RNA sequence: CGGAGAGGUA
């Protein structure tokens, strides 16, 4: 990242664009709630506002 | 510039700009020509500057600054001329009066007589009087009909 | 060039005599070329005089 | 030694050299560079990859974001190249980065991570470079040409005293950057030193001295020595230097150690300097006039009262010689200056400049770049650092360090882009040594100096042209607010980037239309060598000396292939074995010859390195040792040919061609032709049509074969094995069992471009030259492009030339044509037209295409269908209406006025979203039969191969014959069989096979969509039928026909075949030329091409008639035996005895039109071996026979010279040219005729035409030719209507175009006016 | 002039004099206002460069450009140069009844005669067909006339045999380096399409037949005819204007 | 010289159609110069008979006629 | 236009015999200025020479 | 119709 070697975690949202988030700020990511671990849709990072 | 300055005071006016590699050419002419007319009464000398390069948009539509192809001010007088002498003889309305006891459809889906149809302006402006004043069905499939065939 | 081509069109010429063979024969035509353009302009003058 | 395609017919090699490295892929250049534009470098220093890593990664000015950069890759075309021509849209390939945007966090340290967002963002449309060399921009085929251009670096050059008229030579030099503003030094004729930049007003050198924080103690320390006097007891002691002292004329006593060294007036000789320094000599008492012209170093100023007494840059008389010695000053320095070796040409510079300080210096520096805005502090010094120090707006390439390095005779040939203190001061110092006497200046036209931007390099630029301003975009971008929910795609404009890169593929001076009459005539635009464009000089302002032949051109750059006219000598081109160094300078192979043995091993050297070595010839003797056989064998050395001992050469010439271009080593025996009338037969060679039975050349060089195989209009076999089906539009090559894949192993099959139309409107289509069931191997021809003949060059016929005047029929250059040339169309050329009618969008309304048009009879309806559209087949002629279309209130297309021709093709284009008529939907169903026929037969035919492979698999472990066919053919899965490797493979070829199903289906529907859509079309017109004419032009007088060797001449008459000289066998000669075209110009290259071509004619002859009575074949093969023996020592050494016994009855077959002779350029066929092979044959050894006349039937005296000659039919018809005009449109500022033949012009009667009829005395021709025919309307309608009316007679009046005159300086403040 | 895209040419004199118009018109009303003295001088200024720059643009350093960065086309740009109307339409101009053809020998000829296809010598001589037509009264009006030109009966032709009889044609190679470039010519009607040329001419045209071509002029009036005969034929022109010596040398 | 014998005439338009048009018309417009026609370059502009050959008789009887 | 840089009323019919307006079409009338726009009726080629 | 540019014939 400019200097820093790190870790971090593989998120796939719509339209195949990766989010990566930090391993120090893991807290920030939840585990999901609809009873749908098949039927989960799926955002798209950014918005749709473009 | 102009908001400092106000009372006997000397007032300054700093534009910071980014570091030159990252500015567009027309910026630097921007910035010089403002950081020029420091002085008094500038801003008419400014403005119709502003004018000549950008253009007055047209005379008769939307759209205030660029070149964009506008109707002729010679050709805008007697067009207007003509909607004054037909309006006042014929006592019409304004379209805003056709606007006002207008029960409301907006559907918010086009509505109104495209350019390349009926290029007369004016015409075009009778037509819609004509219509939005029709109070029969009948005289809107007349009005259909003479439309159809002119 | 001190050495000649001493070989005639009935016999071939080798690799380097024909190189340079072009050396003179390629000045003709850029000459003609130029020269022609030149000598236009210089007739024109003449005929303008007289 | 044979493949099994080569044996149809063995071209005859002569040639003795044997050769070491065959001829490179002729289009190395232009596939490489854009291959060095588009691949993944892992390295990072090419192409796309360099353009994005020293751009990326893209820090925001907060800094709390940064956008970098991942990978690259380029997606599939969205047409193919047949659509992307068809369709009219640029064949390009999407190019997608994986960028990668990291996000910051604020209050954290300097460095963190909140996020990171990468996403494939899609920026640019790259056109992609299709198989061989061409783009496809519009739906037009262009070609972009290599650039040779002056290398950035730094050059001494100086004008021979073409100013000054006192014989001054003015030494200067230019650091030229690749990408940036120049920088000149000069020399006034005052022996000054004065700098410039970007061609700008002059200013003293000694500005940008001071401007780089020197100071005028360090500059004369820089440029200058030191001489030391030290002040004592007696008069002004001084250490002298007896090197120093080299060659001035004395002024006093040389003394020292009370011994008479010297006297004055003398010399100092090299043997007084010698007895100086034998006896030590080291200080000097010296007189006082002597320091009353030297200038002293630095400041030496007085202590107490702090007053400056002498200052830097100033000269030292008695006054101040006694206040610096009052001052307590010892010790002096002043200049070693001189007058023939180290002049003091920066202290007059110094002297002159009106600049003390630095400041002011950048302050006039800013004064020079733009005029007004008077300078302030920062503004000057930011001026001046981005202006040659920044890596933004100022670099040398990694080209342009090595070149500098190399002139300042560094070491390290790396460093920075930009310039550097000591980089400056050491061109000053080396301009300073040139001009003094040591070194040497360059010359600008050495092909070390120049080098080559092909299309790589080319494009790159305009791609990093663009990627500045993305990322200038993103930079904004990303310091505008809202970082955290920003993502890559909605961060950068896929529009700079296509801008840039369509801006320069479509419309530049370097990116043009491709020639494509021939495949030579491709094959050699591409390897051209412009030196025009950007960056480069100007068509007719360019010299003498750039348009000539350098000797460093020996092997690079062909010298006899260039065009004649106002562009000689700028427009070369390659050589054949020529590369492209690392630097994109100019290399040429060579032999290594070791101790004495020239070795096989070659080295590529550029021109720099050519000049150090000493390299042999290449036709220079050596016998099987790789030993000279002279002792002073002609090498070359410094670019000066000379004869070398035997013991001293290091390299040698790969082969005799090397000099010569592609263009001009097709033609035989170039060694006897002048050099003149071959550069004439290169660039007739280039424009010669292809014909409509290509004929072979019975006389080539053996580079045919190259030239048809490389230009890729030869459908040419991938993957060798049997051809399973031959057709005239498409092959089918089952590959052979150890070419296969195992996975999607399938077959090859080879669509065959049928009569299409090429740019210069001649029929390019292929024929199959293999049978059904034969054998092919890779890299073996399988469809003859135009003009070439079993994949070899054959861009004309050849024909019986005989060399005599007859009755003056071929006075000039003219020739005489038999009328069986035209009787067996042998040059009947087919020519196809794209005739364009477009529907308009106008006022009162659109144009329908109906057939609906008045005043026209149904005759005029009778080719038009119900739609409108003429029927494909209908044979028109001029005048006819292929498209018939209307004008609201008759626009239909028409045949141009005189051509015939059948529509072959109807192309109907329509705008979405408006109803397609009749003819459209006939046209996109028949279009629709076709694709889905076609790829139902790829895929059955597919099926053919997996099915074929699938059971000739099974041979062991699961053969039962029966149980294949007992279930059809589908299930040949679940049979019973081992599941082992053969069942792995099995499933593997049935999941291969269920992919061919569903890529089948995707593929026919995608291309159902891609059919039926809509097409983007100019605003404004709403469709667009395009008819296409086949014209068969046959030959007539008028016609420009040519030989190889720069032969031209119109044909003069089609004489009936029993006016034509038979000889006393009675065949007639087909072609009668002129001798007298000969001895003046002298290709004497024709006449031995004629004697060798009557020898293999001779040959081919004896082989027809041993063939046409049956004779078995012991005897074919041994007179084909005899006839390619023969040659005197030759390097072919085929034997007969290895052939199958029944393709000697194809090779002879192939033979009996007669037997093909290779002559190599500068290695042909000597006369002796023409003589031996005439006389093989049986036909006279002196090379003329006697022929009786056509007409009188009597013998000509003085037996003539008749053979076979290779004549081209150039693209100078006559039905083009001819046009004529009475009356028709005329102009309108100026009301005179139209001009051209696209319009009804006339001829334009110029000035000389008018001086011509001045000097006679026809004053009355003059005014009609300039106020009726022309001009006067109110004249020239009266006129009509005179000749109409049988009174030829004419009212003048006065011209319009005068009247225009008078309106136009009448309509400045000027009154012209007619007086009474 | 419409671009045939419903949009007009660029047309730059009548950019100038717009430009010109509208600063005018400006100042008319700013100088009517009565408006500060600072305001009025760079109005006049700007209007003395919009003057300056349609009477004579690039006369100043500064040129002012529309598109393609190249300065407009004043006024003084258009008679200028070798495009102005001085050397492009005044001193030498483009010319009706004209053709042009590639050249072959044809040594049958007399010295005063040329061949001239069949196609060339239908369409330079229309009129005098048209003439000859409604003479025999074929056809009593010209559109009649046209068509039956047009279609090409056999009947027309025996009225070029008839038309071409005594009428020169003026041939002339494209560099007219001297008198002897321009030289008339009886014709001689060819089924062909290349005009043969007396192969004793080619060295006053200095022309070779490896490729060349020549235009053909027609001249109108009696005057003009009688003017090719007696001064331009080429039985006149024997002796070199240069010198005495004989230009018809035998090649 | 040939360049500069040809601008120095009595004719403005036999040195306007020659080179540098803009000096010749500025310089012969300040003068108030006319023309006379007395030449073969400019009744070549002005579009009537040349007065050198078959022209000459017309040019006679027409300065005769005045 | 009305009188803009190409006019009618100052330079000339644009249509030969004709009037801006159509209020005179034919040649019959030669020379009369029409009233409601004010073309002089005449030839079209004075559009050149005005 | 203009402008820019490329190439070719003599
Ligand atoms: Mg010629
Ligand atoms: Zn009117």
């Amino acid at each position: 990242a400019g200097g820093i070697t790190g870790e971090y975690l593989m998120l796939t949202y719509a339209n195949d664009a990766k989010l990566y988030v930090p391993v120090s700020s893991l807290h920030l990511i939840s585990r999901y709630a609809g009873g749908a671990e098949e039927n989960a849709p799926l955002h798209k990072l950014g918005g749709d506002a473009w | 510039r102009g908001r400092v300055g106000r009372s006997h005071h000397q007032a300054y006016a700093w534009l910071l700009t980014p570091h030159p590699k990252a500015m567009t050419t027309d910026a630097q002419k921007r910035l010089e020509a403002i950081a020029s007319l420091e002085d008094l009464g500038a801003g008419f000398a400014l403005a119709t500057h502003d004018l000549e390069i950008r253009g007055a948009g047209e005379l008769l539509g939307e759209e205030q600054s660029g070149s964009m192809e506008t109707i002729g001010f010679s050709l805008y007088m007697e067009l207007l001329e003509n909607a004054v002498d037909a309006l006042k003889a014929g006592r019409e309305p304004s379209l805003e009066d056709l606007t006002s006891q207008q029960t409301e459809v907006e559907l918010r889906m086009p509505s109104l007589l495209p350019d390349d149809f009926i290029p007369d302006v004016n015409t075009r402006l009778s037509f819609y009087k004509r219509i939005a004043s029709a109070k029969t069905e009948n005289e809107l499939e007349e009005i259909k009909v003479e439309l159809i065939d002119r | 060039i001190e050495t000649p081509i001493t070989a005639n069109f009935r016999e071939g010429l080798n690799v380097l005599q024909y190189f340079i063979s072009t050396h003179g024969a390629r000045k003709g035509l850029a000459d003609t070329a130029l020269k022609t353009a030149n000598s236009g302009y210089l007739t024109r003058r003449l005929v303008d005089v007289a | 030694v044979y493949s099994y395609t080569e044996k149809k017919r063995i071209r005859k090699d002569f040639g003795k050299r044997p050769q070491v490295l065959d001829v490179p892929y002729l289009l190395s250049i232009q596939l490489d560079s854009f291959q060095k534009f588009i691949e993944q470098d892992p390295e990072g220093q090419y192409g796309l990859e360099a353009a994005f890593r020293s751009v990326f990664p893209i820090q925001s000015y907060s800094g709390n974001s940064e956008l970098q950069y991942v990978s690259y890759r380029l997606g599939e075309p969205v047409f193919d190249v047949q659509e992307c021509q068809i369709r009219g849209v640029t064949y390009s390939a999407p190019l997608r980065v994986k960028l990668r945007l990291v996000i910051y966090e604020r209050e954290a340290p300097e460095g963190t991570v909140k996020d990171i967002k990468e996403q494939e963002v899609y920026m640019g449309e790259i056109p992609l470079m299709t198989d061989n060399g061409t783009f496809v921009i519009n739906g037009t085929e262009r070609v972009i040409v290599s650039q040779l251009h002056r290398s950035p670096g730094v050059f001494f050059d100086s004008d021979k005293g073409k100013t000054h008229s006192s014989g001054k030579v003015l030494y200067n030099a230019r650091i030229i950057p690749y990408r940036g503003s120049w920088l000149d030094f000069e020399f006034d004729p005052k022996d000054n030193l004065f700098v410039r930049i970007d061609r700008r007003r002059k200013l003293p050198a000694t500005i940008i001295l001071r401007a780089l924080n020197y100071t005028t103690e360090q500059i004369l320390d820089l440029f200058f020595e030191k001489v030391i006097f030290e002040i004592r007891d007696n008069k002004l002691q001084m250490e002298l230097v007896p090197e120093r002292l080299r060659g001035e004329t004395a002024s006093f006593d040389i003394e020292a150690n009370g011994k008479v060294y010297v006297e004055k007036g003398r010399r100092i000789t090299a043997r007084h300097i010698r007895q100086l320094e034998k006896d030590d000599v080291k200080l000097i008492e010296v007189p006082v006039e002597y320091i009353a012209g030297k200038v002293v170093a630095k400041d030496y100023i007085d202590e107490s009262t702090g007053e400056l007494i002498c200052a830097a840059n100033m000269e030292l008389s008695l006054d101040l010689l006694a206040k610096l010695s009052q001052s307590g000053h010892k010790r002096i320095e002043t200049l070693f200056t001189n007058d023939l070796d180290h002049g003091p040409y920066i202290s007059e510079t110094l002297r002159v400049d009106p600049t003390n300080d630095r400041l002011s210096a950048l302050v006039e520096i800013y004064r020079m770049m733009r005029p007004g805005e008077p300078p302030t502090r920062e503004a000057a010094e930011s001026l001046f650092e981005n202006l040659f120090f920044s890596e933004d707006r100022y670099d040398l390439s990694a080209v342009g360090r090595m070149k500098f390095n190399r002139s300042l005779l560094r070491e390290e040939i790396e460093g920075s882009g930009i310039l550097s203190k000591d980089d400056i001061i050491d061109v000053m110092k080396k301009l300073i040594d040139i001009r003094n006497g040591k070194g040497e200046v360059d010359d600008i036209d050495h092909l070390g100096n120049r080098r080559i931007r092909s299309v790589g390099e080319m494009a790159e630029n305009q791609f990093r042209v663009g990627l500045v301003r993305v990322e200038r975009a993103v930079k904004e971008r990303l310091s505008l607010g809202d970082l955290d929910t920003l993502m890559p795609q909605d961060m950068i404009n896929a529009k700079p980037i296509s801008a840039a890169v369509k801006e320069f593929f479509g419309s530049s001076q370097l990116s043009q239309f491709m020639d494509q009459n021939n495949p030579l005539s491709e094959i050699t635009h591409k390897r051209r060598i412009s030196a025009l464009g950007p960056g480069g000089l100007t068509r007719e302002r360019a010299g003498f000396e750039v348009r000539d032949v350098h000797p460093t051109h020996y092997g690079r750059v062909c010298p006899i292939e260039t065009p004649e006219g106002p562009n000689i000598g700028l427009i070369n081109s390659l050589s054949v074995y020529a590369q492209t160094n690392e630097y994109g300078f100019l290399e040429t192979p060579y032999r290594k010859v070791t101790d004495g043995v020239v070795t096989d091993e070659i080295h590529y050297l550029s021109a720099i390195e050519e000049g150090n070595y000493v390299i042999a010839q290449a036709n220079s003797n050596l016998d099987e040792e790789g030993h000279f056989v002279e002792d002073l064998v002609t090498c070359r050395s410094k670019g000066e040919s000379s004869l070398f001992s035997r013991d001293q050469v290091d390299y040698m010439d790969v082969s005799t061609q090397q000099v010569v271009s592609v263009g001009a080593s097709l033609i035989p025996f170039l060694e006897h032709d002048d050099a003149n009338r071959a550069l004439m037969g290169a660039n007739m060679q280039r424009q010669a049509v292809p014909t409509l039975r290509a004929d072979k050349p019975l006389v080539g060089t053996g580079m045919e074969r190259a030239v048809a195989v490389d230009s890729g209009v030869t459908a040419v076999a991938k993957r060798g094995g049997v051809v399973q089906y031959v057709d005239a539009s498409r092959i089918v090559i089952k590959v052979n069992e150890d070419e296969m894949y195992p996975g999607e192993a399938g077959i090859d099959i080879y669509n065959l471009t049928k009569y299409t139309r090429s740019n210069q409107n001649t029929c390019i289509n292929q024929m199959p030259c293999v049978s059904l069931g034969e054998p092919v191997e890779r890299g073996d021809v399988l469809a003859d492009g135009p003009s070439t003949d079993l994949g070899e060059l054959a861009l004309g016929q050849n024909m019986r030339v005989a060399f005599m005047p007859w009755n003056g029929y071929n006075f000039e250059d003219s020739i005489l044509v038999s009328e069986r040339v035209v009787q067996e169309d042998r040059f009947t050329t087919i020519h196809i037209q794209e005739l364009a009618c477009v529907s308009r969008d106008t006022k009162l309304g659109p144009e329908e295409i109906t057939a609906d048009i008045p005043n026209v009879g149904e005759a005029a309806l009778s080719k038009l269908d119900e739609s409108g559209i003429v029927y494909i087949g209908a044979e028109v002629t001029g005048g006819d209406i292929l498209v018939g279309k209307v004008t609201p209130k008759d626009s239909s297309l028409r045949v141009p006025n005189g051509v015939s021709g059948t529509v072959i093709d109807v192309q109907v284009f329509t705008r979405d979203g408006v109803e397609k008529d009749k003819r459209a939907l006939e046209i996109e169903e028949m279009q629709l039969k076709q694709a889905k026929k076609d790829l139902s037969e790829e895929l059955q035919i597919l099926e053919a191969g997996l099915f074929s492979r699938i059971r000739a698999v099974l041979v062991a472990g699961g053969v039962e014959a029966e149980k294949l066919d007992k279930l059809p053919r589908d299930r040949w899965l679940e049979l019973g069989l081992t599941d082992e490797e053969k069942q792995n493979q099995l499933e593997q070829l049935a999941e291969q096979y269920d992919e061919l199903k569903h890529e089948f289906e995707k593929k026919l529907e995608a291309k159902r969509r891609k059919i039926t859509q809509g097409d983007d079309l100019a605003p404004g017109v709403l469709k667009i039928v395009k008819v296409y004419l086949a014209v068969k032009r046959r030959i007539q007088p008028g016609d420009k026909m040519a030989g190889r060797h720069g032969n031209k001449g119109v044909i003069s008459k089609i004489n009936p075949i029993e006016d034509m000289p038979y000889d006393e066998n009675g065949t007639p000669v087909d072609i009668v030329l002129n001798p007298l075209g000969v001895p003046s110009r002298m290709n004497i290259g024709q006449i031995l091409e004629t004697h060798l071509g009557m020898a293999a004619k001779g040959i081919g002859d004896k082989i027809n008639a041993m063939l046409k009575q049956q004779q078995e074949v012991a005897k074919l093969r041994e007179f084909i035996q005899r006839a390619y023996d023969l040659g005197a020592d030759v390097r072919q050494k085929v034997d007969l005895s290895t052939f199958s016994d029944e393709e000697v009855m194809r090779l002879a077959e192939n033979l009996r039109k007669g037997m093909p002779i290779a002559t190599p350029v500068f290695d042909g066929a000597k006369e002796a071996e023409i003589k031996e092979l005439l006389k093989l044959g049986d036909l006279p050894t002196s090379g003329q026979i006697r022929l009786y006349d056509g007409r009188t039937g009597e013998q000509f005296e003085r037996p003539v010279t008749v053979g076979y000659m290779y004549m081209l039919k150039l693209n100078h018809l006559v039905d083009d040219k001819m046009h004529a005009r009475s009356t028709g449109s005329y102009s309108l500022v100026t009301q005179q005729p139209l001009g051209g033949k696209a319009q009804f012009g006339g001829q334009r009667f110029g000035e000389m035409e008018v001086w011509a009829l001045e000097a006679y005395g026809a004053a009355y021709t003059l005014q009609e030719m300039l106020t009726v025919k022309s001009d006067d309307v109110n004249g020239r309608t009266k006129m009509y209507k005179n000749i109409v009316d049988g009174n030829h007679q004419m009212e003048p009046g006065m011209p319009e175009s005068f009247n225009v005159l008078l309106k136009e300086i009448r309509s400045l403040g000027i009154n012209i006016e007619l007086e009474d | 002039v419409p671009l045939d895209g419903g949009r007009f040419a660029t047309s730059d004199l009548n950019d100038l004099y717009r430009r010109v118009i509208n600063r005018n018109n400006r100042l008319k009303r700013l100088l009517d206002l009565a408006a500060p003295d600072i305001i009025v001088r760079n109005e006049k200024r700007m209007l003395q460069e919009a003057v300056d720059a349609l009477l004579d643009n690039g006369r100043r350093g500064r040129a002012i450009t529309g598109s393609n960065k190249r300065p407009l086309k004043s006024l003084a740009d258009m008679i200028k140069g070798k495009q102005g109307r001085f050397r492009q339409n005044l001193l030498g101009k483009r010319v009706d009844y004209s053709g042009r053809s590639v050249i072959t020998v044809g040594p049958y000829l007399r010295l005063h005669q040329c061949g001239l296809p069949k196609k060339m010598a239908l369409e330079l001589f229309k009129p005098f067909i048209y003439g000859k037509l409604e003479l025999r009264g074929l056809a009593t009006t010209i559109k009649a006339a046209k068509k039956m030109v047009e279609r090409e009966e056999a009947v027309v032709w025996d009225i070029l045999d008839e038309v071409i009889r005594e009428h020169p044609v003026l041939l002339n190679r494209a560099p007219t380096l001297h008198r002897l470039g321009i030289q008339a010519f009886e014709p001689v009607l060819i089924e062909g399409k290349a005009i043969q040329l007396h192969p004793l001419v080619c060295a006053a045209y200095n022309a070779d037949f490896d490729g060349d071509q020549m235009a053909v002029h027609v001249p109108l009036t009696l005057e003009a005819q009688l003017e090719a005969r007696a001064l331009m034929m080429s039985t006149n022109n024997i002796l070199s204007p240069a010198n005495g010596e004989p230009i018809i040398v035998p090649s | 010289g040939i360049t500069k014998a040809s601008l120095a005439t009595e004719s403005f338009i036999s040195a306007a159609s020659f080179q540098e048009t803009t000096r010749v018309l500025t310089e012969a417009a300040v003068a108030g110069k006319r023309d006379e026609l007395r030449g073969l370059k400019e009744n070549v502009i002005v579009g009537r008979l040349i007065p050198a050959g078959t022209g000459y008789a017309y040019h006679q009887d027409r300065m005769r006629r005045r | 236009e009305r009188d803009g840089l190409f006019c009618a009323r100052i330079f000339g019919p644009v249509k030969d015999y004709e009037c801006l307006c159509g209020k005179y079409k034919r040649l019959k009338h030669r020379g009369v200025i029409c009233e409601k726009c004010g073309v002089e009726v005449t030839q079209t080629k004075v559009r050149r020479e005005r």
